[PDB]
């Protein structure tokens, strides 16, 4: 279980990075293409 | 090119979410084993 909490933490932070980058790219595409 | 890059971004997000989902499945099975 201790290892499980650490993996939950690592993946949650990874996912937030990937979502943030997707938000930034979505705003860029909207401005550059629309 | 920004559209193709955004498809990569969302795919990578979906992949990471799948790894988190599989970790929650593991925890549920482990909890069930200890409760029964």
């Amino acid at each position: 279980w201790a290892s499980l909490w650490n993996w939950f933490n690592n993946y949650t932070s990874l996912i937030h990075s990937l979502i943030e980058e997707s938000q930034n790219q979505q705003e860029k595409n909207e401005q550059e293409l629309l | 090119s920004g559209i193709v890059q955004q498809q990569n971004n969302l795919l990578r997000a979906i992949e990471a979410q799948q790894h988190l989902l599989q970790l929650t499945v593991w925890g549920i099975k482990q909890l069930q084993a200890r409760i029964l």
